[PDB]
């Protein structure tokens, strides 16, 4: 009566086991609930995702599961193995009616159907977890750090019994071909099994393996505490469902992971291990208003408050943060070109430099701090790692952020890529055979030391900066020089205002531009509209005016009077 | 596969092979080594036309019905070799193999992406790049026992799924029903039979050239068998037919398992439209012109010859051949030298982002060893990887600060903008590999013969040199690109009054002699030939006319006045 | 039988069992062949059309694709050819060299590998070697102990010719060749091995000026980028 037991639990059907309970329970749900789904959806992709909210709704459609939070807290491998056997009766009865009704003017195969639950409370952080959520559910939030390729898993193995004829899904633990110990049936224990690798009861599905990392506050909780991070197995359908660097909210079950990895040293190597068997995933991609109404100089001097003067480099550093507009028409698949201005600082030592790119990345949500010393490609770029997969690197990991480069004039070939992510906000990856294109949708603020030292000379920019014109060109900003509360105004902004471009803003940079070929790169007014929406984004208006424009005409007018000198 | 299936399979089978397909086997016939396997390509769409159960059976259950298949072959073999009148002439070959070939275009069955667990089982073909090749291989495939109270000689298999285990039986599979478990080995004993089957492990890799491989394309293991071997090599493009299967090893005391899915070969082959055919009629041509330059690259002001010198890089071209069998290439070459920020930059990477199966560098920022090639080692084993210049084969290949280069970088781009090739010697990797493909280059300068960083020889290589309110507004106002992709790839596929208008200008640059003139090779004749094509192409022609050749002189002659002169 | 020779060997074909590689990736191969050898044999009308405007018809046949460089191609076959090896076996005295060696000293542009390539294809033992990707094993012999001595570009150009692009670019691991060219020998001593290996060949090069395009006042020695101990 119940096609498909065995898909689900390695037990012999039985009328009295306690599973026909919660199995009926979760089949009455699924019925009173079947037109919330989409059916085609649910078998075609095997699986079914139910919100855990209509699981606690709480009247006649829950009638039978008002336990159903702390059953699956504490026991999930057996509630989602009752849920996904109840989903699966519920469609192979409708399948079988439509059949039959077919027929009349009826072995109906459905597969296999993942129950998952999403939108799980309450909330668990990856810090408060221990040893004693094994064998829990639970769910996590954070960032991807890695994605691993995708790869067979045969998760079990059909075993023919050759006494009485039962056959079998015996499921392996990490993937190990072991022989059962007994036939399942209460009757004979013959102890002899052949395998039956092309049976359908043989599970064998796609797997990936990526990692999180919890959301850390990168001044409150860093006193001492390292972000903590945990591998998840995404499956089927799960796979391929986030790219390193996406926000994620995973549930599912703690698991003992057991490969084990090293080594070595001194020392990583860990025999006790964790990890995550993924459930479910889902992937996104008054004080402020006090702040909004001399705002442009307060949140300027408060990125930094150890650093004396550079007022200029303060004012272009916020602008950087906030940012400008990434008008990317999604319909006419038009580039949004760059909203994420850049920053060199060129200065001689004790003025720092180093402290700007610091306060850079720490006021910024998503900052990235890089010395230009011990530098290496795969410090930056893309890393390949192959038995292969792709580790985001500095350039991928400041996307959506901001990140620093310290004395990059000591850099040699480990930095010529981020001139490729400055202009084409990607990077290029070509080794042993592998060409790709990953995403570097980030600002990049640097600074860097004169070549004879104190330049107070008669030279100029490109000529005292130990640097060519080919990274000269690509910075929105130069300047030449001889926290908590703004963190969230700053990561406001960039969620809720996004900016444009008036015609009063336009005639101030009309009439500066003209006035400036009279005297006779384009990428100059790219960075006068993208400093200028950068304005708009801090101020909170949609849309900049002639006073942000004037604003950002005079901070350009800075960068042009330290240079050509 | 039951008694009936396997009935009306073989039945079929039998009465196409004696109505057709007999000259493939009196050839096979006809050879001289016995000992040999010999294949016998079958179109299975029309095989499948022929009878209705035969390819369910097929989809079913592959194995089996290859081997029918087989012992098929080889009645028919020795059928047509009794009808000959000298059967003494020819020779009986045994070692038939059917290789299927031209399988129902679907995408249950035409992949091109790596199989995942759901095909396990599944006979289809999958498409993509040989990116690794491994030796000619042999070694014994099955083994002979004896049982030792009958004295039968049987055989066992070696497991494929298993990288061909052999397992020690236990019952004795004579024709009389033998208690006896206890059997001998007689495989190494003796060499009485040589049953060994050829072995070759290659790599393939998604096509990321192709419209449905995304960016990061994967790798699959493909195991061709007997005559399978020696039929490809790295950098192929095939199209293999075969099974899908499963090799794995289990986890012992320290080892860790491994699974892996395969692909055992078992054939291999080497490599909106009313809407176009509407705008191609309106172009049937200067308005066309206009409309396929505004569209190449909007985001720019004025430029008209830039874009449409562009237009006729992505048009050309079509490869020839001359009377001493040299051959002549199609694809074009342009140089933009511009001053920086001019936005010539923002032209190549657009036109790389916009076109399919497209390249693009920075000069400097990738040497000789990311424009052509690099003998990739590991112990005393290498591989060729391909650069910049490598794989835009049959495609394009855009470099910026092109003048940035080293003169070895140059070099190398000379011999593939001479050639359509790439000369390999690095380590103990020696080859020639084919590199055709245009280039679209733009230069960092410092008249228009002194500001360029390139010798005299290069900026003849170029077929086309260029020299680069209403602009706020028009920034403002923008604050498509797949059907111009879709354009020029149906584009791609497509005289006396031709070459007189270029001879004709040729010779008024040549008459004026000073001390300046070059000697035309090729890349003179075969820009006239892809741009007579591009006015043509682009508006979709199959004969150059003077309206063609007109525009070209205005290009080229604007290119000589204000560019670097050939 | 010596690394370079031309030998008939007649045997059986049996099962090669060790097995080698690993890794990767990947020339291991577990499936393995080989030849039990039985016995070895070590050597060491259109051509009368031809020889009856001879020297330029062959000079203009080496590349066909290369214009100009007529007296280059005139060297190029009078190497292919090759002098008298006046070896005295029976008064062993030394042939000194039979073999030419030629230098291709030109601007970039002008298909001075192509030159090289002709010459090691019209060569029935032909060698062709890039000037970046070097290694001192890629042109001496290679010594490989658990000892045995692999052949190099200039033992595997031996009665033949090897070809050098831009052996400007090349460092110590092309010194050696300096020593090949006069001494058709080249000598190893590594691992406390030392001996002389065959090196009968003949060396065409090309190289790149100092300066770029060198229309000046200079001469060849200054020029090029190359001194006088290979000049
Ligand atoms: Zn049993
Ligand atoms: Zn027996």
């Amino acid at each position: 009566p119940y096609k498909g037991w065995k898909l689900y639990f390695s037990e012999v059907y039985s009328d009295s086991s306690p599973l026909i309970e919660k199995i009926q329970a979760f089949e009455k749900f699924f019925t009173r609930h079947i037109d919330l789904y989409d059916k085609d959806e649910i078998e075609r992709k095997g699986s079914i995702l139910v919100d855990f909210k209509e699981l606690t709704e709480g009247g006649e459609v829950t009638n039978l599961i008002p336990d159903i939070a702390t059953e699956l807290r504490d026991a999930p491998e057996k509630t989602l193995a009752c849920m996904g056997l109840a989903i699966h009766q519920v469609l192979t009865k409708d399948l079988e009616r439509h059949a039959a009704e077919l027929q009349a003017q009826t072995m109906v195969n459905v597969p296999h159907i993942h129950a998952r639950v999403y939108n799980y409370e309450p909330l668990t952080q990856l810090k408060n977890v221990r040893a004693n959520y094994y064998g829990k559910y639970i769910a996590l939030r954070g960032t991807v750090v890695r994605v691993s390729n995708i790869k067979p898993l045969c998760t079990k193995m059909a075993f023919l019994c050759a006494a009485c004829g039962e056959i079998q899904s015996f499921p392996l633990p990490d993937g190990k071909y072991s022989l059962p110990t007994k036939c399942p049936v209460p009757v004979c224990r013959g102890r002899s099994f052949t395998a039956l690798r092309s049976s359908p009861l043989t599970v064998t599905m796609d797997w990936q393996s990526i990692k999180i990392q919890e959301l850390m506050s990168d001044d409150q909780r860093e006193a001492g505490r390292i972000p903590r991070t945990i591998e998840c197995e995404l499956v089927h359908d799960l796979v391929d469902s986030c790219v390193p660097g996406d926000t994620v909210t995973i549930t599912g079950i703690v698991k003992v992971s057991n490969a084990e990895e090293g080594s070595r040293n001194k020392n990583d190597k860990c025999m006790f291990l964790l990890y995550i068997e993924a459930n479910s995933i889902s992937n996104s991609k008054y004080a402020i208003q006090e702040i909004q109404a001399n705002l442009f100089k307060l949140i300027v001097n408060s990125l930094c408050p150890v650093i004396f003067g550079h007022e200029l480099v303060k004012a272009g550093l916020a602008l950087a943060l906030f940012g400008g507009s990434q008008k990317y028409a999604d319909d006419k698949n038009r580039i949004p070109i760059r909203g994420d201005p850049h920053i060199l600082v060129v200065g001689d030592p004790g003025l720092g430099k180093s402290q700007m790119l610091q306060a850079a990345c720490n006021v910024a949500p998503r900052g990235v701090y890089v010395c230009g010393n011990t530098t290496t490609t795969s410090g930056l770029t893309v890393t390949l790692s192959k038995d292969f997969a792709l580790e985001a690197g500095a350039l991928v990991l400041g996307d959506q952020g901001i990140c620093g480069i310290d004395e990059f004039d000591k850099m040699g070939n480990q930095h010529q890529a981020l001139l490729e992510a400055m202009e084409q906000q990607s990077i290029s990856l070509a080794k042993a055979g592998v060409v790709c294109s990953l995403p570097a949708r980030t600002s990049i603020i640097a600074a860097a030391n004169p070549v004879g030292g104190h330049y107070n000379k008669a030279k100029t920019v490109s000529e005292n900066l130990k640097m060519g014109s080919a990274l000269l060109s690509r910075f929105d900003l130069v300047f030449i020089l001889l926290h908590q509360l703004l963190r969230k105004y700053i990561g406001y902004a960039r969620q809720y205002v996004y900016p444009r471009l008036s015609t009063e803003a336009a005639r101030v940079l009309q009439d500066f531009y003209l006035e400036l070929r009279k005297q006779s790169t384009t990428r100059q007014l790219e960075s006068l509209i993208r400093l200028t929406e950068a304005r708009a984004r801090l101020e909170l208006r949609e849309e900049a005016t002639k006073e942000d424009a004037e604003d950002i005409v005079e901070i350009m007018k800075y960068s042009m009077l330290g240079t050509y000198s | 596969m039951n008694s009936d299936q396997v009935t009306l399979v073989g039945q079929v089978f039998e009465s196409y092979v004696s109505e057709y397909h007999k000259n493939d086997i009196l050839l096979i016939l006809k050879e001289r080594d016995e000992d040999a396997h010999y294949p016998v390509v079958v179109n299975a769409m029309t095989l499948f036309e022929t009878n209705m159960e035969i390819g369910e059976y097929f989809n079913m259950f592959p194995s089996e019905v290859l081997t029918i298949f087989d012992s098929a072959l080889r009645r028919s073999a020795l059928t047509i070799l009794q009808s000959l009148s000298q059967p003494e002439a020819v020779s009986m070959k045994q070692n038939l193999h059917a290789r299927i070939s031209g399988l129902p275009v679907c995408p249950e069955l035409v992949r091109e992406h790596i199989p995942k667990t759901k095909d396990v089982g599944h006979f289809l073909s999958v498409t993509g790049t040989v990116i690794r090749t491994s030796l000619v291989k042999v070694l014994e495939f099955e083994r002979d026992y004896m049982c030792n109270k009958c004295k039968h000689v049987f055989v066992i298999k070696a497991d494929f799924e298993q990288y061909y285990t052999f397992c020690r039986p236990s019952s004795c599979p004579s024709l009389e029903s033998c208690d006896s478990s206890k059997f001998t080995c007689l495989s190494g004993l003796s060499s009485s039979p040589t049953r060994c089957r050829d072995y070759q492990e290659i790599k393939i890799q998604e096509q990321v050239q192709r419209l449905s491989v995304g960016s990061i394309p994967r790798s699959m293991k493909v195991i061709l068998e007997d005559d399978l071997v020696d039929s490809c090599k790295s950098g192929d493009d095939l199209t293999i037919y075969g099974i899908v299967m499963q090799r794995w090893k289990p986890f012992q005391q320290d080892v860790r398992c491994e699974v892996e899915i395969v692909l055992k070969a078992n054939y291999i082959q080497v490599n909106v439209q009313k809407e176009f055919e509407d705008f191609w009629e309106y172009y049937k041509p200067f308005a066309g012109r206009n409309v396929i330059l505004a569209s190449l690259c909007p985001q720019v002001f004025g430029m008209y010859l830039v874009k449409l010198a562009v237009a006729m890089v992505l048009a050309g071209g079509i490869q020839r051949t001359d009377a001493t069998g040299t051959r002549v290439r199609g694809e074009s070459h342009l140089l933009l030298v511009g001053d920086p920020g001019t936005g010539k930059s923002q032209f190549l990477k657009y036109a790389a982002k916009i076109t399919p199966r497209s390249v693009l560098t920075t000069g400097i920022g990738s040497t000789s060893a990311g424009l052509t090639v690099t003998a990739v080692k590991d112990s005393g084993e290498w591989n060729l990887e391909a650069g910049a210049l490598v794989l835009a084969d049959a495609g394009l290949c855009c470099i910026d600060e092109f003048n940035s280069l080293k003169e070895h970088d140059r070099t190398s781009i000379h011999e593939a903008m001479e050639q359509q090739t790439i000369s390999v010697a690095k380590a103990g990797l020696v080859c020639k590999l084919n590199t055709r493909t245009t280039i679209l280059a733009a230069t960092n300068p410092k008249s228009v013969s002194v500001n360029i960083a390139l010798g005299s020889p290069l900026l003849s290589r170029f077929d086309l040199i260029l020299v680069l309110r209403i602009i706020s507004s028009f920034i403002l106002e923008n604050k498509s690109m797949e059907k111009m992709k879709t354009y020029f790839c149906l584009i791609r596929n497509l005289s006396d009054v031709g070459n007189q208008v270029l001879l004709r200008y040729y010779q008024m640059q040549r008459q004026s002699d000073c001390r300046n003139a070059a000697r035309t090779t090729i890349r003179l004749l075969e820009s006239l030939i892809r741009l007579a094509e591009a006015h043509a192409r682009l508006m979709f022609r199959d004969t150059v006319t003077l309206e063609d050749a007109i525009t070209v002189v205005s290009v080229m002659e604007s290119s000589m006045q204000g560019g670097a002169l050939l």
